[PDB]
């Protein structure tokens, strides 16, 4: 996900060091730029469907169940990226380390928090982020709000 | 980090009162604020919010048709007005720290930063100086080389007095009650020590009862029942 | 509105030891996000509340680690591993997965020591007070623990209801006891009417209840 990205049914939000995909409404990702709806329940007509953020409805007696994309771990009812299951960061989220070609989790922060290389690098140094959206309409800017940034009405 | 509220009000039944509430050192139009109520003696109760984001507001069913609450952005302040007041509004006010955005979450947590509270008190009484009326020790109130005194500080209003004994040189074995609101609307508490029963015919006991909202003062003598 | 039950109301504790305070919600905080907007909140005596967790089980910056929470759905624990003696105060949890916002009633830690009885005293009304038409009985209880005792004001052996108040202590500071006072108000006209005015005391330091009374004008 990049300032060019476009989501799908979605917008862009940016923290200290990524820019992620939020849904509109109550739709879940289906992968890190798309937007679907949800199912409620998991059985034989909603099999295939998105159950939650990068999870759908499968088949595995006959029976349906929520399972993670391959590479998430249901944590806590959410999915998360493998590498982030044991890692907490205050203000903030773990992400993958884009930079590091070994899969391992970091710390991106609410706007306003960096990571503290005083506290092991979680989100508790305060520290400044330049929002760096592309906010298409003429009548929206980037806008900060509850530690994110993203396109509001000016 | 903080939310400073506005001072302590005293309102008559049907008024209106304005609280207020200005954030520092934190982007204030960032979030929101959550307003909560404790009434003397209970729990929290959740009354309402307001976005310093974008304006959207919800209120408690409970105040829905009688609350206002603003933003004033150049100030950094929220205010919360309730109106049409009655006696079981009486209550302390804190604003909280809340969420900005009502519509989405994202990854921060509101009720994070809470203001110092502000009193109100609803009630159609007027500011009135307590009586003050001794406890007498006597046979009654003596056990065992120990005898408890007293004042009875009677009908005032509004909170609060302060009792002392001695010009305070008397500290152990005080206990001065939490008032209590009587049917008239006037408050009423006690003061109590005990003390050596042999002291009771060297040493003088007087409670200094002081209202600062009626600057009345009082000094009573205490004396003992043989 | 999700009701949000905490138990105990009331939690003795020793310092040093554990202590752990539950609160059950009447409906699932799971959200439709998959998170669970459950927090936790200390307000010392006088003071602001203070959260002191979120999210269920993550600490607030500032917060010591002897605090944690724990639990799902509907059930939830907040602990405290060595109790200090800057942990009195009321406790309280707070949902925000359903709108309204909804508190548990609060549970008050207190300091925990050896049952005591109250010492049982009774004041007839002064003569300054009769004086201006009003008479107020006061029955102190004086130095007792657990808080918790009943009282019941009898004029000539007849049961008051509705016309006393009463009101307790905060826990002392030295000695961890509680003290009550109880006062019983009649017109003057009513107070001369009767003859023997008595407060009876119920508490867990008294096997038996006792009585305290006096004869107007003895």
């Amino acid at each position: 996900v990049t300032v060019d990205t476009v989501c799908k049914r979605g917008f862009l939000i940016q923290m200290s060091g990524h820019l992620e995909c939020k849904c509109e409404n109550d739709l879940v990702l289906v992968n890190e730029e798309t937007c679907e709806e949800k199912v409620l329940k998991c059985d034989e007509k909603t099999v295939n469907k998105p159950c939650g953020d990068f999870s759908k409805c499968i088949k595995i007696p006959v029976s349906y169940a929520c399972k993670c994309n391959l590479g998430y771990d249901m944590v806590n009812n959410v999915c998360i990226p493998n590498e982030c299951k044991q890692v907490t960061c205050g203000n903030g989220k773990c992400i993958l380390d884009t930079s590091n070609p070994v899969k391992t989790g970091v710390c991106s922060c609410n706007i306003g928090k960096v990571p503290n290389v005083q506290d092991q690098n979680k989100c508790s140094k305060d520290g400044e982020t330049k929002c760096s959206l592309k906010c298409l309409k003429e009548q929206e800017t980037c806008k900060a709000v509850d530690g994110i940034y993203k396109c509001d009405c000016k | 980090v903080q939310l400073v509220q506005s001072g302590g009000e005293v309102k008559k039944p049907g008024a209106s009162v304005k609280v207020s509430c200005k954030a520092s050192g934190y982007t204030f139009t960032s979030y929101g604020i959550s307003w909560v109520r404790q009434a003397p003696g209970q729990g929290l109760e959740w009354m309402g919010w307001i976005s310093a984001y974008n304006g959207n507001r919800k209120y408690a069913q409970k105040v829905q048709g009688r609350v206002s609450m603003t933003i004033d952005t150049h100030t950094s302040t929220a205010n919360m007005e309730l109106r049409s007041l009655r006696s079981d509004d009486t209550a302390v006010y804190y604003c909280a720290k809340d969420r900005g955005d009502g519509d989405y979450r994202y990854y921060y947590y509101g009720m994070d930063v809470w203001g110092q509270g502000t009193t109100v008190t609803v009630s159609s009484a007027s500011t009135k100086g307590p009586s003050v009326f001794p406890l007498a020790p006597s046979s009654k109130s003596t056990s065992g080389g120990t005898a408890a005194l007293g004042c009875l500080v009677k009908d005032y209003f509004p909170e609060p007095v302060t009792v002392s004994w001695n010009s305070g040189a008397l500290t152990s074995g005080v206990h001065t009650f939490p008032a209590v609101l009587q049917s008239s609307g006037l408050y009423s508490l006690s003061s109590v020590v005990t003390v050596p029963s042999s002291s009771l015919g060297t040493q003088t006991y007087i409670c200094n009862v002081n209202h600062k909202p009626s600057n009345t003062k009082v000094d009573k003598k205490v004396e003992p029942k043989s | 509105d999700v009701v949000m039950t905490q138990s105990p109301l009331s939690l003795p504790v020793t310092l040093g030891q554990p202590a752990s305070i539950s609160c059950r919600s009447s409906q699932s905080l799971v959200y439709s996000d998959g998170n669970t907007y459950l927090s936790w909140f200390q307000q010392r005596p006088g003071q602001s509340p203070r959260r002191l967790i979120y999210k269920v089980s993550n600490r607030d910056s500032g917060v010591p680690d002897r605090f944690s929470g724990s639990g799902s759905g509907t059930d939830f624990t907040l602990k405290i591993s060595r109790v200090e003696a800057e942990d009195v105060g009321v406790y309280y949890c707070m949902q925000d997965t359903h709108w309204p916002p909804t508190f548990g009633g609060g549970t008050k830690v207190e300091i925990k020591r050896t049952v005591a009885a109250p010492s049982v005293f009774i004041f007839p009304p002064s003569d300054e007070q009769l004086k201006s038409g009003t008479a107020s009985v006061v029955c102190l209880l004086n130095n007792f623990y657990p808080r918790e005792a009943k009282v019941q004001w009898k004029v000539d052996n007849a049961l008051q209801s509705g016309n006393s108040q009463e009101s307790v202590t905060e826990q002392d500071s030295k000695d961890s006891t509680y003290s009550l006072s109880s006062t019983l108000t009649l017109s003057k006209a009513d107070y001369e009417k009767h003859k023997v005015y008595a407060c009876e005391v119920t508490h867990q330091g008294l096997s038996s209840p006792v009585t305290k009374s006096f004869n107007r004008g003895e």
